């Protein structure tokens, strides 16, 4: 086949990209002895159709002369192959001189002459992070699909990097919206053990604190049961959640996590919570499948809303064919890329495709750049200001206030370098023998409801609340995992609530005696 | 100048000499301090004939700020000596300008000088950058620590908890991933062994030469209304040097006392803080360190871009009598890291203690080797172990504030070869009669008196006397009254029955 040629072309400006397009086996990944290569030696699914998608929209812009008249787009492409040391690799290649093959040390370089204008992003949010704080010290801009934390927000560390994607922060804002609507102020939260989870429970700890919900309590909980230890601790967790008396639980985890944790509940019967867990788990196949997963009760979760463009899984084939054809190969960018048929990868993948979300994510990062491009070139209808030669860094001053259109949506990067994006709200409803996920509402910065086609277990609304004060009459005791609420104790007769604003109750004297919740002793 | 020396083979030291262009922030006294730890190591190389006789070791170094100016360095390193860098597939026959690098101190300029190293297996050793996962040599290969680990801090502070029984405590982190991880690390120790955690609160990161906002200020009274009204009298603290110092002097202006403050490797024996001189109204302030190791005359030495400091000696000067009483806890780092890169080269080149054999070096034969060193260096063994670290043995630093003395007393040592604490001493409390300070969630309860807990902390629980015909069998049980066998009978709360008519 052609394929491991097809991704490069020529032009007057060229983008670079890095794509999940291989891997390497388990045997490869030993603690290296020397610096050689990796050796990424089996194709990749995902990537190829993330590749695809950047050529097609390469090729429409090419085509089309809504954007950068007059000139040509080219581009290069690598692997990433899921290793930090062939992304870097690939990453310094893109700060080589033009057309040459070193890069050379200075004290900064808003002075230098990369060979690359941007670099189409990772697919993995480690890599991001990785790739990101070496780019943008040469403020070069790069624009990732995918890549969702928080931490790549902040600008003093990464000034250059971009995104198509909505993060972390605004699902779990739109989660919290949720909390504070059904005024389910009591919950518990859980999250997965990689960054993942981490930060997940992080930013619903801030957000809750700062919205006046009160954490129960906080919890990471494992992948899978790897070692003799997860098979014990999720059971702790869940005696938590029953002894905190919590009827809501947020979970931002992975299927997988959440099906074992699902498994368990099951096992014990536990009792029918309000799951608001992500949608990398509202996804997920392999949960609903369990059997006798209605016991769980209420599954809620918000789903990310996006445009389809329909002409991709033809120009799959097209181009997969064009590759299988002698009289085209006739006419380096991925190893062993070449070797795998086609059959059993188009027809099994795009008949099943969260996974065509970042097919439209990887569109509109090109259309980003383009755009940038044509925002920095001044361009006209007929003509582009391309007189002199443009650095990488001058398009990172238009890229913060643009606005660029791919296929009737409309985007723009915000101050912090996020896309502003909206959700649906769906609810698993499972009347029906096959669960079903059903709109219930939309989240485009305030939570819309439609409250009529939520069905609760019992036809009535689930509440987990706590008091936030005690009345007169009453002992405080301090609740939650930053101390947030109080549970109240009626202070019983023969003793008397000392003060109002005090955790402890009196005793009376022998001559004397009190009623029940009393501030006083008394003949 | 302080910052270059040629030699035959180049050292690259990376110090953080300004907190907050790297220049134009505060300086460091302690950033000072350490890179005159590493210079004065390397002078004494040059003198021992010894261990290099022949060879110049030279070193070149660069100021990294907190977590900025990384990259840079790294560049300045690995090009060649005409400034360019080539691009390779294989670089087992590349020679950078340096052999090895003496890296940053905080972990995520660690982490960012690593991931870049990686790529070319240039040996790295860094002083007290203490995250765990340093450890993970799948993902930093080249990466070895002259510290214990983060782990053996927390198990430090737990056993101290557990020698005074102070089963309810609060923990407080900072705002950034130092705190974050550190106190996830602790909650993670704390619930396998029975101590119980209050609350847990995140501290906002203020610059401590910054004014302060309406919404920092009222976060600050929210969180020290928290420590006033809660039952557990002992904080542990997570935060960089920077954070506390606008935190502590709210402490003090809410007329908090009688606390035991629990101090972490990152400020527990920062001289800034220290020289506040009403912390001392506060209560009783501890803190876990490096050990401490007296140099040998490293007093009597004390005395492109981005290699330079104008404010370091007038600032540290101010300083200088107080670091001087003080011990060499981190400066003892730097020694034993540039002694450990010494040994292996002095291998590698098979020198025969008369002569060396000068030879082009490629960082990773530099690597293979500094692994296997093991010797002494001021009466301590040093060595690597698999995943990287020297086992330094850990102590307790009590703060006093007799400026004659010294500022910071050590009352316990910790091994973390044997992971236990040891040789604790007389501290000396805030409390009336010096008897030891006291948290517990609730007090222990009588006997024949069964426990109901309270809540989700273990620690906490009513008292509840068994109804006459029951008794506690205290010796099987702790939350239900046996019933007394049929011939026998018992008086209320009782751990035994009585035969009767």
């Amino acid at each position: 086949l052609c394929l491991s040629q097809q991704f490069k072309a020529q032009g007057d400006y060229i983008l670079g990209g890095l794509f999940p397009l291989g891997s390497t086996e388990e045997a490869t990944l030993n603690q290296r002895t020397q610096p050689n290569s990796i050796p990424c030696n089996r194709f990749s699914p995902l990537g190829l159709f993330l590749a695809m998608a950047m050529k097609m929209a390469v090729e429409e812009i090419n085509n089309g002369s809504a954007l950068l008249p007059g000139l040509r787009l080219g581009y290069d492409l690598f692997d990433t192959c899921s290793e930090p040391v062939v992304t870097m690799k690939s990453s310094l290649m893109f700060l080589a001189k033009v057309g040459s093959q070193s890069i050379a040390a200075y004290c900064n370089y808003t002075q230098y002459q990369p060979r690359v204008l941007a670099v189409i992003g990772p697919h993995s949010s480690e890599l991001a992070l990785i790739t990101g704080k070496f780019f943008s010290f040469f403020l070069m801009p790069q624009v990732s699909y995918s890549a969702s934390m928080d931490r790549l927000s902040d600008r003093e560390t990464f000034p250059s990097f971009f995104r198509t994607v909505p993060s972390d922060r605004v699902q779990l804002q739109a989660v919290v919206t949720l909390l504070q609507n059904f005024s389910w102020n009591w919950v518990a939260a859980l999250g997965s053990d990689d960054d993942y989870g981490r930060e997940g429970l992080s930013i619903f700890s801030s957000l809750a604190n700062a919205r006046g919900i009160c954490i129960a309590h906080e919890g990471l909980v494992p992948q899978h049961d790897t070692s003799g230890q997860q098979l014990g601790k999720v059971l702790d967790v869940l005696r938590q959640v029953n002894q905190s008396k919590v009827q809501v639980v947020v979970l931002f985890a992975s299927a997988r996590a959440v099906y074992s944790l699902f498994s368990y509940s099951i096992h014990h019967g536990l009792s029918p919570k309000v799951w608001v867990a992500s949608e990398s788990w509202l996804t997920s196949d392999l949960v609903m499948t369990l059997p006798n997963i209605a016991r769980v009760g209420t599954v809620l979760g918000f789903l990310q809303r996006g445009a389809l463009l329909p002409e991709f899984s033809h120009y799959v084939e097209t181009h997969l064919a064009l590759a299988a054809d002698p009289a085209f190969c006739a006419s380096q960018r991925c190893p062993r890329c070449d070797d795998i048929m086609l059959q059993n990868l188009s027809s099994g993948l795009l008949q099943n495709l969260q996974l065509h979300h970042q097919i439209f994510a990887t569109y509109a990062a090109v259309y980003s750049v383009a755009q940038a491009l044509h925002n920095t070139l001044q361009c006209n209808v007929s003509h582009c200001h391309v007189s002199e030669h443009v650095l990488p860094w001058q398009l990172l001053e238009n890229m913060y206030n643009m606005s660029f259109h791919a296929r009737d949506l409309t985007l723009q990067f915000d101050a912090e370098g996020n896309v502003d994006m909206e959700y649906d709200l769906k609810m698993w409803v499972w009347q029906s023998p096959t669960p079903v996920l059903h709109t219930v509402g939309t989240f485009n910065g305030t939570l819309q409801l439609q409250q009529s086609k939520m069905y609760w277990p019992g036809n009535q609304v689930p509440v987990s609340q706590c008091s936030r004060q005690c009345k007169d009459g009453q002992v405080r005791r301090v609740k939650g995992f930053h101390s947030c609420c109080y549970d109240c104790v009626d202070c019983k007769a023969g003793s008397y609530r000392k003060h109002p604003d005090d955790f402890t109750c009196t005793p009376c004297n022998q001559d004397q005696w009190s009623p029940e919740k009393s501030t006083a002793c008394l003949p | 100048s302080d910052f270059y020396l040629p030699g035959d083979y180049l050292l690259g030291g990376l110090f953080s000499l300004h907190a907050n262009m790297c220049k134009e922030y505060e300086v460091k006294v302690i950033g000072y301090n350490l890179m005159q730890a590493m210079r004065f190591a390397v002078e004494e190389i040059n003198n021992d004939s010894s261990l290099l006789p022949g060879v110049l070791l030279g070193y070149e170094i660069v100021d990294v700020c907190y977590i900025s100016n990384n990259v840079q360095p790294v560049l300045y390193f690995l090009a060649h000596e005409d400034n360019l860098l080539p691009i390779q597939e294989d670089y087992s026959n590349y020679s950078s300008r340096v052999v090895a690098v003496i890296g940053p101190d905080n972990s995520e300029s660690v982490m960012t000088v690593a991931n870049f190293l990686s790529l070319f297996l240039l040996p790295q050793i860094t002083y007290s950058a203490i995250s765990d996962e340093l450890r993970d040599k799948v993902r930093f290969p080249a990466l070895l620590r002259t510290t214990p680990s983060a782990d053996h801090h927390i198990e430090a502070m737990v056993q101290l908890m557990l020698h005074f029984r102070w089963n309810w405590i609060i923990v407080l982190v900072s705002n950034d991933t130092y705190g974050r991880d550190n106190g996830q690390l602790l909650g993670e120790r704390v619930a396998r062994r029975g101590i119980c955690i209050a609350f847990q609160e995140t501290l906002p990161t203020l610059q401590p030469n910054q004014n302060m906002t309406s919404e920092e200020r009222q976060r600050l009274v929210t969180i020290v209304d928290k420590l006033q009204q809660s039952t557990a009298r002992v904080v542990v603290v997570f935060s960089p040097d920077l954070t506390l110092y606008h935190f502590f002097n709210e402490v003090l202006r809410q007329n908090f006392t009688g606390a035991v403050w629990i101090a972490s490797e990152s400020w527990a024996i920062d001289p800034v803080l220290h020289n506040l001189t009403e912390l001392r109204h506060l209560g009783t302030f501890l803190g876990i360190t490096i050990q401490s190791v007296p140099i040998p005359g490293f007093s009597e030495f004390r005395e492109t871009c981005n290699q330079e400091c104008d404010n370091c000696l007038n600032a540290t000067l101010s300083f200088n009598t107080i670091l001087r009483l003080s011990g060499e806890r981190v400066v003892y780092s730097v020694y034993s890291a540039v002694y450990a890169v010494a040994h292996a080269l002095h291998s590698l080149l098979g020198c025969d203690k008369s002569t060396c054999t000068k030879r082009v070096v490629y960082p990773w034969q530099l690597l293979e080797e500094i692994w296997k060193v093991n010797f002494t260096l001021l009466d301590h063994q040093i060595f690597f172990d698999p995943q990287g670290d020297v086992a330094l043995h850990l102590e307790i630093v009590q703060w006093q504030w007799d400026r004659s003395q010294n500022p910071f007393q050590s009352v316990a040592s910790y091994y973390p070869l044997q992971r236990q604490l040891k040789n604790i001493q007389d501290i000396s409390w805030h409390t009336i009669n010096n008897t030891i300070p006291m948290s517990m969630c609730s007090k222990r309860c009588q006997s024949g008196q069964k426990k109901k807990p309270v809540g989700i902390h273990v620690c906490c629980f009513e008292c509840i006397d068994c109804l006459p015909g029951t008794f506690l069998n205290h010796t099987e049980d702790e939350y239900e009254c046996q019933a007394c066998p049929n011939n026998e009978w018992s008086y209320q709360s009782e751990t035994s029955c009585f035969k009767r008519q």
